[PDB]
């Protein structure tokens, strides 16, 4: 069973801000990338964003250019995700995935972030 | 501004034999009575050429289009002028720069630039009651010119103003190469009139320009001159207006060229190495005139048409991810050693992870370790600081590297290094970590 | 005739380089400092020994 | 025109190891002695002098054609 | 078409590295060369000595890989007062990815995204399907090891071609008729020159049976044959009667 610890996920109102955080041991000590998924009610699972395990590269969904910000600490070996301009819609459960040379991605748990005005 | 005039007629294929041409001075030296044997990118003495047919005298329009293929042997004879130049590019459009070579009575013109071309291009003349002359203005060949990277202007080459009737046709043989950003056009113009258009006389060509110009183009025209001519009502003709033409193109195969100088500096002949037998034996002994007997010219072997490969299907990975996923490395001092053996491994993941500091290797290359294998794989591991990840190696010194963990002179494999302060320290100094310093 | 042959090998085993940049000595000279002009003399020095 | 020869090789395998080099390796008038697989040279069963040499016995010469035979001897007379 | 003036590169003294392969470093200025090649680009401090033959890793691999015949220079140095932006620069790019290793010199400029992982995605970006280019990012804060580090390869080429690129030397007249090694417009001449004819082509400069006998003077004002010859060395010999009978 490999364990990825998921952080951050929670109630948040509409156009706020949050920091989001994946951490992971093991892996064979070695990947590729890490990556973020979501998931809305009614809705299937959708690619979110992106980074590379060895390069600071960085790959983000049409639906979330410009206004997330994801990168990755080796030495902590976690990913941070931050999120501005929180639209309604982003109501959803978060997975971090982790793929590694000619390995699935890593599907944790989950967590539910909530966007209400409440 | 352009007007498209497409048409529906194709003329059919036709091949023909060379037989001698195609010699050309592979270097700017000179050499006199020497049998000097060059390697370099010839053509074959029987070798088979393409033969094409320009517009038909109704009237037959047709432009074809013929592969490149590591140059070009070129022959044509024209006399009325109607080739005035050439268009190259993969796509002839702004997508790409586009080259022109152009010739004309006043200059010649190379223009490498971004040429916007149509379906038909096409070049036309027309005569001015007024002017009293002729001129050239109807640039429908390109529509608009952006990017501009090259433009060459030289003065016109290969045409005599000559007038004379009667069968006075006048052979052009070019060479085309490009190699290493330099475009080489070899020529030699050769006035030999027969019924043929390829003669059998030998002849030797020789350089003419050099374009230090590196792009690769796949599909070219050869563009033609169009005389605007006036006709009375009742002949009701128009639309089309040129001549006739006709040439050969054969391909260059790279192979070994024996080559006689004369005296003079020029090439009475040459004989090829790989055409028959006989040939070889001229080549291996430099010389035309062999006397009878048995010469031993080269070896023949067969070659290997498959590989074979096996190995079992269990393919059971060997933990190569103990020694690197380990939590907790023993001091240097006391080196943890790992057996590895009855497994498939790859060493491409440690590629993947690209967060070793040094991956430094002696003995075996590891661009391509996983394509041999070992009889034993041995994994040892260590925590030193960076200081002297240096003298871990084939014969390096040290405290570290001589009282400690010492690599044999004959080592061969791997060494794998990186930092990990992250998890092996803490506020105060991580003190677990013990290297012997004193030894006798 | 045969030693005719031996003797036109043995001037055209000056243009080949043995495993140096150059065949000719010259070039070596004006190309490379003497510390590793030594090295690459040496190959010649052997080869046409 | 000339006439090639392998060295001790079979007949069989030559066409596996340009056109007249072609015609040369599938060949028509394949003799085979023990010397190796010469081709191009008609097999003529008498015996005429030494002209060029062969291994074990075999002559070839240019009568308007390449023939390869058994060298003669020289003349026999018995006293 | 131009003289090299290479000892400039010395004068200037403010280049980080410039240690050079195939040719003399010091001397460089006294020879002429085919052509002169200079490839220019940037990149980061840790990765300089990653510009040299057998050299490899991330730029030598995937963007610029020097040839193992290479002949000429490779020189840097710091560039952070002219080339260090506030908040990072994000102007510059190194790609990342490649389906294989570039052959030498060559010049990869496709941004075709690249596909990292198992699962096609038909040239869109998306998880594991990376953009291959990727910006430094230099800090102005940051140290040596990610200081922004301009890059110029020096590329010569060494023939019997026409030699366009030549050193300054100096000037003076010509002499024939006396074995001397000299210098007119890049010649080399160790021999005896004489006033030959050997007819050829109006388009050689070279001209050897075996090894050297070339002539055509390489002055672009004035062309003439000159053959090349040795002057009379020859071995010498002692006739004695015995040094027991006479001296
Ligand atoms: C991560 O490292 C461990 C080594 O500590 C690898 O093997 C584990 O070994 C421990 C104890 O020997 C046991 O828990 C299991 O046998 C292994 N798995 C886990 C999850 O601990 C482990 O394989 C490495 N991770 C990966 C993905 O290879
Ligand atoms: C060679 O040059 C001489 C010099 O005058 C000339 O007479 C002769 O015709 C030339 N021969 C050829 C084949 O060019
Ligand atoms: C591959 O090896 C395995 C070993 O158990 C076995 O299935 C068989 O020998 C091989 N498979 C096939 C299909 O031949
Ligand atoms: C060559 O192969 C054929 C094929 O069977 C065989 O009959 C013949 O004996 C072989 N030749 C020799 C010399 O063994
Ligand atoms: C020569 O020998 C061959 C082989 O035995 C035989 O077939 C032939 O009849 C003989 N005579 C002639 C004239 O070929
Ligand atoms: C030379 O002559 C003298 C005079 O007799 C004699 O003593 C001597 O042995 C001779 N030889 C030499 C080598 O001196």
């Amino acid at each position: 069973e490999v364990q990825l610890v998921e952080s951050g996920g929670g109630l948040v109102q509409p156009g706020g801000s949050l920091r989001l955080s994946c951490a992971a041991s093991g892996g064979t000590f070695s990947s590729i990338g890490m990556g973020w998924f979501r998931q809305a009610p009614g809705k299937e699972r959708e690619f979110v964003a992106a980074i590379s395990w060895d390069g600071g590269a960085t790959a983000y969904a049409d639906s979330v250019k410009g206004r997330f910000t994801i990168s990755a600490d080796n030495s902590k070996n976690t990913a941070y995700l931050q999120m501005n301009s929180l639209k309604p819609e982003d109501t959803a459960v978060y997975y971090c995935a982790k793929e590694d040379v000619g390995k699935p991605f890593d599907w944790g748990q989950g967590t539910l972030v909530t966007v209400s005005s409440g | 501004q352009c007007v498209n005039l497409t048409t529906r007629t194709q003329l059919p294929p036709a091949y023909t034999n060379s037989f001698t041409r195609g010699v050309y001075y592979p270097d700017k030296v000179f050499r006199s009575s020497v049998l000097h044997s060059t390697q370099d990118l010839f053509l074959p003495f029987f070798s088979n050429v393409t033969w094409f047919h320009a517009i038909h005298v109704t009237k037959r329009f047709d432009n074809p289009v013929l592969p490149f293929n590591d140059g070009v042997y070129f022959a044509s004879t024209e006399k009325s002028n109607i080739i005035r130049g050439w268009i190259f590019g993969t796509t002839l459009d702004s997508k790409t720069q586009s080259l022109l070579i152009v010739n004309n009575a006043t200059n010649v013109v190379i223009k490498v630039c971004e040429f916007q071309f149509c379906n038909d291009p096409f070049l036309g003349v027309y005569y001015h009651k007024n002017n009293k002359s002729w001129m050239e203005s109807e640039f429908r060949v390109y529509s608009s010119a952006n990017n501009c990277t090259f433009e060459y202007v030289s003065q016109p080459f290969l045409m005599d103003l000559e007038g004379k009737q009667g069968n006075f046709k006048n052979l052009r043989e070019f060479v085309f190469k490009n190699i290493d950003g330099y475009f080489k056009i070899y020529s030699k113009h050769t006035p030999i009139n027969l019924v043929r258009d390829l003669p059998q006389g030998f002849s030797a060509l020789e350089p003419l320009v050099d374009l230090p110009i590196g792009i690769n183009i796949t599909r070219f025209q050869t563009l033609l001159a169009l005389h605007r001519s006036y006709l009375t009502p009742g002949d009701s003709s128009s639309g089309w207006t040129a001549g006739a033409a006709a040439y050969y193109v054969g391909y260059l195969q790279p192979r070994t060229f024996l080559l006689k100088y004369n005296e003079n500096g020029t090439i009475t002949d040459a004989v090829d190495c790989a055409l028959d037998p006989l040939s070889e034996t001229k080549c291996t002994l430099k010389s035309f005139t062999v006397e009878k007997g048995i010469y031993q010219t080269s070896n023949f072997r067969v070659q290997p048409t498959e590989s074979i490969v096996r190995f079992p299907n269990i393919t059971n990975l060997c933990p190569f991810g103990e020694v690197f996923n380990a939590t907790r490395f023993a001091s240097v001092y006391a080196w943890n050693r790992k057996r590895i053996s009855n497994c498939v491994a790859d060493y491409s993941v440690l590629y993947n992870s690209a967060s070793f500091s040094t991956f430094k290797c002696y003995g075996v290359s590891p661009t391509k370790l996983n394509d041999l294998c070992f009889t034993n794989v041995y994994a040892d591991s260590f925590v030193i600081r960076g200081d002297e990840v240096r003298q871990i190696a084939p014969g390096q010194t040290g405290k570290i590297a001589d009282y400690n963990y010492k690599l044999p002179d004959d080592f061969t494999g791997c060494v794998i290094a990186w930092n990990s302060n992250n998890l092996d320290s803490k506020v105060g100094g991580n003190y677990n970590y013990l290297y012997r310093l004193f030894r006798k | 005739n045969q030693n005719a042959q031996a003797l036109n090998t043995l001037v055209k085993q000056l243009s080949s380089n043995f495993g140096a940049i150059s065949s000719v000595l010259n070039d070596i000279l004006s190309r490379l400092d003497p510390p590793e002009a030594e090295v690459q003399i040496d190959r010649l020095i052997t080869g046409r020994l | 025109q000339v006439a090639v020869l392998y060295q001790d090789v079979n007949c069989t395998e030559v066409p596996v190891a340009t056109p007249t080099w072609r015609v040369y390796s599938t060949g028509s008038n394949v003799f085979q002695t023990r010397a190796g697989c010469l081709i191009g040279a008609e097999h003529v069963n008498n015996s005429y002098e030494c002209d060029i040499p062969i291994g074990a016995g075999i002559c070839a010469s240019y009568q308007q054609s390449i023939i390869a035979y058994t060298m003669s001897l020289g003349a026999e007379n018995s006293v | 078409n131009c003289v090299a003036d290479y000892s400039v590169l010395y004068n200037s003294a403010s280049f980080s590295t410039f240690k050079c392969y195939g040719v003399s470093p010091t001397k460089l200025n006294d020879l002429c060369f085919t052509n002169v090649y200079a490839d220019s680009f940037v990149i980061r401090g840790d990765e300089v000595r990653q510009i040299a033959p057998g050299q490899t890793g991330k730029i030598a691999d995937y963007n610029y890989k020097l040839p193992d015949d290479f002949t000429g220079c490779v020189i840097a140095w710091n560039s952070n007062n002219l080339d260090s932006k506030v908040g990072g620069n994000y102007n510059y790019l190194y790609r990342l990815f490649r389906k294989s290793n570039l052959k030498p010199f060559e010049r990869d400029i496709s941004t075709e995204i690249y596909q990292a992982g198992s699962t096609p995605c038909n040239g869109v970006e998306g998880f594991n399907c990376y953009f291959p280019l990727q910006s430094y990012g230099f800090q102005p804060t940051n140290g040596v090891g990610y200081q922004p580090y301009r890059v110029v390869v020096l590329s010569f080429e060494l023939l019997h071609a026409p030699a366009t690129v030549c050193g300054p030397k100096k000037s003076t007249n010509l002499v024939k008729n006396k074995c001397v090694n000299f210098n007119f417009n890049g010649l080399t001449g160790t021999g005896v020159l004489t006033e030959s004819n050997k007819k050829f082509l109006p388009f050689q400069q070279f001209g050897r049976d075996i090894a050297d006998t070339t002539d055509a003077v390489r002055d672009p004002q004035t062309l003439e044959i000159l053959d090349i010859t040795p002057c009379s060395f020859g071995g010498v010999s002692v006739i004695t009667p015995g040094t027991n009978t006479s001296n």
